[PDB]
Parts: C-alpha cells; structure tokens; sequence
C-alpha cells in the first residue's frame, strides 16, 4: 500500500512473500526518469484536482452567500429586542397564547 | 485577445474585496480556476518565483499583470485530457468496474503530492459515492469535469 | 414577517391593549405591567416606549416599530435549517472554533469580538457551536428558558 | 374531482372573494394578499393571474383553470395507495434505488433526470424512497410543512 | 395486410421514448414479442445480422422497416405448440404429476440455452409456486400462454 504515492518507478521493485526488492545503480537509474515522469504525469494530475478542489468551494462559499445572512441579521435583532419593553413583554406573554 | 473577454476584468471585480482594481498573489491561482484554467499549485508557485515575486510577503495585483499571468497558462489547458485521468483510477481498483473504495481516494487526494484539504475531499465525494463506501469514477470524473 | 408571526403579534396587540379599541395608550402598558407583577413600573418607562413612535400604537404602527428593530429576525425552522446545513450529517453540535472560523471567516458579522459576545450569554455550548436548538430558541424568544 | 375536492375550492374560492359576489376580481386578489401580510404586492401580479382566465373569475371558471393545471393532481389516500403497493409489506418506506429503477424501466415520466428533480426538493428519504407519506402530503398541498 | 392492423403503429409511438417515430434494434426483439410474436432471440439476432445489420452500433429506426421484420417473424409463430411445451416439463420430473422442484425450473431457465436473467425468473413463478416448493406446471405453462 505505502508505495502507492511518490514520483518512483514503480517497476524497479517487486514483492513476494517476505520481502521487496529493489534495483540500485541502473534499475536505480531507470526509476529515477520514472521518478521525474510523474512529476510530470503527476503534477499535471494534481494541478486539476487542486483545481478541481477549490472550484467546489466556491459553489459551497456561494450556496452559503445568503443562509448567513439570514443567520447575520437575524441574531443582530435580538440583541437589540431583547432588552425592549414591549418584547420581554410578548415573551411573558407569548405563553398564554394559543 | 478579445476574441476580448471582457468579462476578466469582470470577474477580478468580484474577487476583489477592496473595490481598487488589485487582486493579492494568493489570491491569483484560484482566480485562474474560476476563469477556466487548471494550473497545477507548483507551477503557480515556479511561475511567481520564476519572475523574481514572492508570495510570502504582501502583495497586490494589478490587471496589467494578472491579465499576462492568466494568457500564460492559458497555453497548459492541452494537458486536460480526460482518457488517462479515468485510467488513472481504473488502474486504482481491482476487477471491471469503475469504483474505488471510499477511504483510499479521501487518503490518497489529501496526502499524495499537492496537498489538498480533507475539507475539499468531503466537498468532492458527496453526492457520489453513496453508503455502500464505492465510489463510481465513470460519473465522479464526469461530474468534477461539469464545472 | 409570515403571517402566524403577525398573528402572535396580533395576539399580543391584544393583551396590551386592555381597552380593546385598537390603541395601547399608557395607562394599557402600565396595567399590563401591574397584571404580570409589576406594581413599580415608572411612568418615564411607559414615555421611552411611546417615544419610539411617531404616532398612537395601533396594529399598523406597532408593527412597523417591531418591523424595524426585527429587520434580521429568524424564525427557529429558518434557524435550524441553517445549522442543519453547518451539521450536515445530522445530530451533532458543531465544534466552538469551526463556528469561530466560519463566522469570520466568511463574512464581517461574523468577526471575533462579536463572537465573544455570543459566547457570553448564549452559554458555552452555544457559544462553543456544540449544541444547538437553545441558541434558536433564544433569538425568537429571548432571555434564558 | 372528488366532491369534497370541489368544496375545497369553493372554500378557497369564498376566501379569496371578500365582496362575496361571485366574481373575484383584482381588489379581491389584493385584499386577500394584504390579509395574508402581503403589503407589497404589485398590481403586475395580480394581472398575471387575471391573464390566464378568458373571462371573470367565478366559480366555474376558477375550477376549469385549476383544472387544466391539476391534470395529474392525486389525492394523499390514492398516492398512499400506489405507495402502500410498492412496499406490500407495510410499515417500511422503499428503497431510493428501486424507486428509480422502477420509475424508469416502467414508464418514460419515470426517466432519470426527472428523478434527480424529484430528489431535488422532495429531499433524501422522499428522493430515496425509503420514507413516505410526507410527499403524498407535499403533493397535495406544496411547499415545506 | 391491415387485415390493416393500424395498431401496430400506435404501438410503436408507446414504444419509442424521443417521439420521433423511430424504435432502436434493440427494441425490436421485445415489441415483436409485445404485438403478440415470440421469435427466439437467437433468431432475432441471426436476421439482423443476416442482413448486415450490427445491434452493437447506435440504431434507429423506422417504422418501414420495423413493419416488414415483424412480418417476417409472423409466419414462424406456428412453432408454438402446447403439447411439447407441457411434454418438455413433463419428462423432467418423475412420478404421474406435473410439478417441478422450485430450483429446478428456476436454475435451468436462467443457464439453460438462452439466458433469462433470475429476476424475470422470480417473475414468472411468483403465484403459481407455492410454499411446498412444488411448480404445478399444468396451470403454469396455462398461465404463461395466457399473455
């Protein structure tokens, strides 16, 4: 599983059932390009996703635009009422009702 | 060129929180996304320090630079092929059928190579993959490639 | 204002005004006051309310004084829709710096000093962002429950 | 149409035609709105309503108009009914995939994105079809309960 | 011959779902079976491909060709006699009764020579097997050539 990431060669090793194996110093060289190849492959793939990623937040920061709002002005009023006659009055009040 | 799309110069007006016409360094990369181009974070990164600018200290923008640095990697969009990013993650999961499990695409776009945030990952999975912890790549990267 | 919430006001219109004629003069905010307890309210306390209108409180004057200082007031359903979205997996109380961060983050009535006055008498997990529900109780309805 | 459908609107219809002649003009529109709380409502809304009739708003008209809107309207007893067939077991409300393999592989007002619309405002469990019963009520009388 | 059966057409304007007249190969096997044909699907397969006809590209069609292929599979409905179909049956369960085991009749029409997927076989013995787990085929295959 580990060997899934890094820009490696994923040729110059290979499993079995005790240990890996692995190449140096030429099977260490192949790996090497492999290396840089994915970079390429890989940092190109990234790029999208990374990308890709915060072009999702954007349609989040935006869905979200007004049920702040909502929530902004709407605590804001109450900071102001709560201390107002006339609404601690409704409030005793509020009960009664039906 | 304009085919001038004006609407650029548009769209910094609206990423602009000040109203004086700058846009900050960091701010550039994601504004390069949400006007239709996918630049790697390295590449923006290389670019800026490629021209001597560093985003470690304050910065502004002006247009006359954000517009240049946007017709740069503008030229980078011919790397957007969809074949090898659906072979990618076909080459991910075992037997004939496109679904990598669950936790293995949170872990490996959170960790592998350009960090991102297991914020956005959660914001990239929902809706779907659904409860049976498999994710269809075939409808997942046809979705990340409608925006 | 959806209309049960101008009933609610209506109802309370109506409580206030003893004399049934549509009106609340002085003398129905002090026997209102004296018929919940309070047998010391000051005349200068029933001046500063009718000092906030320009005219008598009828129906239509008292609900454009309350329209005007409620002009971000949310019903608890609109409320809990909010927060239901901020937890969207149902059940749990948000975590106190995600709220903190979000608040801020995101818009400038949400910046910190305000935040510590959210904290301050919308108690802890309210405040935190842990639980939830009392804090919408209390921005319809005010005072502790 | 049911019978009790038909004295639904014409209760309706008696509400909404406050000078009680038979006929709800655009006043009665008006004054109908404003009794719900609706102070701002323009007269350019009241002439869209108007534009879809021929002729006067009586009762006959007013059920031809619905009518014609409400071609495939069903009744709670009969959706519960169909509803109650698809899971023959009782109790349980039916699973989300096979309420959209069925819609589909039945019929063509069942292909997908409707369905995607239907999960769209009729949320999970509705859109899921694995609760019930809270669409039948949505679909005779719209908007959130 | 119309005989100008004229509800063929209107048939086939339930069948298509874009309206515009046109049924797609692949519908064709099982509207031929819905205006009351049963040609095997082997054969449906062989006269489309007989006639250099590929059901593996995109088709469409029309209504002059579908008409003339369900002319051609209406002279092989005398194929359809109830004597083998009750016989069938009969040699492949012992003792002077027709019923068949539940999984018999359910695994051998699911592998057995053209491929009925296990839900269209639950389909067509819900009711007429019992909890016995014994299939009166006498009354099934009645049942069967009721529709």
């Amino acid at each position: 599983k580990l060997l899934g990431g890094g820009d490696v060669d994923h040729t110059q090793y290979a499993f079995g059932h005790t240990k890996v194996f692995f190449k140096a110093g030429l099977l260490g060289l192949l790996e090497e390009m492999r290396d840089d190849k994915l970079a390429e492959i890989i940092t190109a793939t990234q790029a999208r996703c990374r990308g890709f990623l915060m072009r999702v937040e954007y349609r989040a920061m935006v869905e979200r635009r007004e049920s702040i709002f909502c929530i902004q002005y709407n605590v804001r009023s109450f900071m102001n009422v709560k201390h107002w006659p006339w609404m601690k009055l409704f409030f005793k009040i509020k009960p009664l009702l039906k | 060129s304009k085919a001038a799309a004006d609407d650029f110069k548009e769209a910094f007006l609206l990423f602009d929180r000040t109203g004086d016409a700058k846009i900050t360094a960091s701010q550039v990369g994601d504004i390069a996304r949400a006007l239709g181009q996918n630049p790697t974070n390295a590449e923006i990164n290389k670019i800026l320090g490629n021209p001597s600018k560093e985003e470690m200290n304050a910065a502004a923008i002006t247009f006359e630079e954000f517009l240049p640095m946007l017709q740069a990697a503008a030229n980078n969009k011919d790397q957007g092929t969809f074949e090898d990013f659906v072979e990618g993650l076909r080459v991910f999961d075992k037997e004939g059928n496109g679904t990598v499990m669950g936790a293995e695409l949170r872990h490996v776009l959170a960790t592998l190579g350009e960090k991102m945030t297991e914020e956005e990952v959660e914001e990239l999975m929902k809706g779907q993959e659904d409860s049976n912890g498999c994710i269809n790549y075939e409808a997942f990267v046809k979705h990340i490639m409608s925006v | 204002f959806d209309e049960t919430e101008i009933e609610d006001f209506k109802e309370a219109f109506t409580v206030i005004d003893q004399n049934a004629d549509g009106i609340i003069d002085k003398d129905d905010l002090r026997e209102t006051f004296a018929a919940m307890g309070r047998l010391n309210v000051k005349n200068e306390e029933l001046d500063a309310m009718i000092k906030e209108a320009s005219g008598p409180i009828n129906f239509t004057v008292f609900l454009t004084m309350f329209g005007e200082k409620l002009k971000g007031a949310d019903p608890e359903d609109v409320i809990m829709g909010a927060f239901k979205v901020l937890d969207p997996d149902g059940k749990g109380s948000i975590k106190k710096s995600f709220l903190e961060e979000l608040l801020t983050t995101g818009g400038g009535r949400f910046t910190p000093e305000e935040i510590k006055n959210m904290w301050a008498a919308f108690p802890p997990d309210v405040a935190g962002n842990v639980d939830y529900k009392n804090i919408c109780y209390v921005i319809t309805h005010g005072e502790d429950a």
